[PDB]
């Protein structure tokens, strides 16, 4: 109903930093749910793992949660008039190489697990090298 | 028991209810285009409501050409609604749209065509002819909903009066006035108020809503008006004053639904019974099972905002809680900057309050108030209902080409689709204000003449199933009629969707 887009991946130097952007399409005309009434989250998928959440915000951007690996170093932000979902990654390491993607919930809170989003974007490739 | 299903509510698990309300919509400024029009569509709205207290015929004729394109283009049935103008001592077209009134200043009131739009401070035009003959010297004139207020001095010439300002006001382009003597003996249908219905009949509006429907016999007068070419339009009374509260009860037998005009109320009777008089309409409507709507302030200051006040709200929602069909938006789609977020923020209220009715409540009260013996076609309707939750089921399939049995099966208020699989077009749109519904049209000559009842019911089960109403293995109602039956579906059947 809502699709949303990745943008952003690409490599990065040890300490380096990158911007993560999804931006949303459509609307569940039947919920009347747009992105904007929509709580947002990113998750990551490491190498032959399965995907990991890393952080996630409320409807209107009032409430938000990280993992605690990326506490201090990620920020996840919202322009609903823009509709778009930053998340904002600084002192990127090694481990947080990692395929990233952000995901739609019917909900006007977040989650932390991935079964319970409706909606995600295809994923982009962020490879930290020192 | 709702006391129950409240203390079971998480405000954190999505919903899943399909939405059973319906939306309507006023086509103003911002929405006459086809493409703002199919945003409407998509965003929830049910009937497209042309004011014609407002434009001419050809800012009207741009409205039904335009949402018959939108919804062809969309593949749907919208309905359309011509609001009347109503009888209405009316008055504005303000010489630069305005005027200030300040307390103790002196104003003209003319009833002479030459000052009908060079209105001023202190020369106006007021629409009704005999004020200076109803009107004497000391009472008072309501100008904009009890608000503005002037004192009669005197009969100044023979049609103008010379009158004293009580509070200050700013009166904008066409304030209603409410002279507060009645033996006004106004009318129940004004010579344009006629001249607008045959311009309605003839491009096939389906349903009117009359304005300010005080007596049954008024509701009478409406009828006789859209004639025979229009026998079969709906007639919607607007109950806008105490004394179309005072007899609910035969307006509501002669009309075909009510509309609760909230504001207008409110001029008259207190908030506080407002609220009541509210309660007390949708409810008689329910147990008539007539189609019910809500009407003025409802997601009022989302005209201008981004998103409307929590008390207003809870409006909406209780509007849909006290048993209201339909809910609708006016000047928040017609002259708005945010049509489809108002619009989808009325979807998600309804889905909302759905979600937190108990599902039964409505039914067992319907119910328990049938006289026994029940008719056959009120037991059939209700027995459907009853099943359909006994069994569990996710969908009724009724056959009706009037709809009449929709309505029916709908004022057990079922807790699933009611899809209606009608032969007439008219009622895929008159259907629309009526709750849980959803229309599928037969198109008989395109395709067999369906006596098996066969096609007809593929066609709904189709739909129940790629709406996604139904799936493999779930049980759906099937209401029709039998072969040997006068009228009206007297015949039920509980089938399983096969894969």
């Amino acid at each position: 109903q809502v699709q949303l887009q990745e943008s952003g991946g690409g490599l990065v130097q040890s300490g380096g930093s990158l911007k993560l952007s999804c931006a949303a399409s459509g609307s569940n005309f039947s919920s009347g749910r747009t992105f904007s009434t929509d709580a947002i989250g990113w998750f990551r998928q490491a190498p032959g793992k399965e995907r990991e959440f890393v952080g996630g915000i409320s409807w209107n951007g009032g409430i938000t949660d990280y993992v605690d690996s990326v506490k201090g170093r990620f920020t996840i932000s919202r322009d609903n008039a823009k509709n778009t979902v930053y998340l904002q990654m600084n002192s990127l390491q090694p481990e947080d190489t990692a395929v990233y993607y952000c995901a739609g919930r019917d909900s006007w809170y977040f989650s932390k697990v991935p079964d319970e989003y409706r909606y995600w974007g295809q994923g982009t490739q962020v490879t930290v090298s020192s | 028991s709702q006391l129950q299903h409240n203390i079971g509510l998480s405000i954190f698990e999505p919903v899943a209810k399909h939405r059973a309300n319906r939306i309507i919509c006023t086509i103003g400024p911002s929405t006459q285009s086809v493409e703002a029009l199919k945003g409407l569509m998509k965003s929830g709205m049910s009937v497209a409501r042309m004011n014609f207290s407002h434009g001419s015929y050809e800012y009207h004729q741009t409205t039904i050409n335009n949402v018959r394109a939108a919804a062809a283009e969309l593949g749907l049935h919208i309905g359309i609604a011509l609001d009347t103008k109503g009888p209405e001592i009316r008055t504005g077209l303000f010489k630069d749209g305005e005027a200030t009134y300040a307390p103790g200043d002196t104003v003209l009131v003319t009833t002479d065509p030459a000052f009908e739009k060079i209105g001023t401070k202190e020369k106006f035009y007021v629409d009704y002819p005999q004020l200076p003959n109803v009107v004497r010297p000391g009472g008072l004139i309501y100008v904009d909903d009890g608000v503005l207020t002037l004192r009669v001095l005197s009969k100044e010439d023979d049609c103008t009066l010379k009158c004293h300002v009580n509070n200050h006001h700013r009166l904008t382009d066409r304030k209603g006035i409410n002279l507060p003597g009645c033996e006004v003996d106004l009318p129940a249908v004004s010579e344009k108020d006629r001249k607008d219905l045959q311009f309605g009949v003839e491009q096939g509006v389906d349903m009117i809503f009359a304005s300010f429907i005080r007596t049954a016999d008024q509701v009478r007068e409406v009828r006789a008006a859209l004639g025979e070419k229009g026998k079969d339009t709906l007639i919607i009374s607007k109950i806008e004053n105490h004394q179309g509260v005072q007899n609910i009860d035969a307006i509501i037998e002669a009309s075909d639904g009510i509309m609760v005009a909230r504001g207008d109320l409110g001029v008259e009777i207190p908030a506080e019974k407002v609220v009541v008089a509210q309660m007390c309409i949708i409810s008689k409507c329910n147990v008539a099972g007539k189609p019910v709507i809500c009407a003025t302030q409802m997601l009022e200051s989302m005209t201008t905002n981004p998103r409307p006040t929590r008390a207003e709200v809870t409006d909406v929602a209780n509007a849909v809680f006290n048993g209201a069909d339909c809910v609708m938006l006016s000047g928040e789609t017609a002259k708005g900057k945010y049509p489809n977020e108002v619009v989808q923020y009325m979807v998600r209220i309804c889905i909302e309050a759905q979600s937190a009715t108990h599902d039964s409540v409505m039914f067992n009260s319907i119910k328990n108030l049938q006289k026994i013996p029940m008719s056959p076609e009120e037991a059939v309707c209700s027995s459907a209902v009853s099943s359909a939750f006994e069994v569990q089921a996710k969908a009724i399939l009724v056959l009706s080409n009037t709809g009449r049995s929709a309505r029916l099966i709908s004022k057990y208020r079922p807790n699933c689709p009611i899809i209606c699989a009608t032969t007439r077009l008219l009622t895929c749109r008159q259907l629309n204000v009526t709750r849980s519904v959803e229309s599928v049209y037969y198109d008989v000559d395109a395709h067999g003449e369906d006596n098996d009842r066969e096609k007809r019911v593929q066609l709904g089960v189709d739909w129940a199933k790629t709406k996604g109403y139904v799936s493999a293995g779930d049980v759906m109602v099937i209401v029709h009629a039998d072969h040997s039956v006068k009228g009206y579906p007297n015949q039920t059947r509980l089938v399983r969707v096969r894969e």
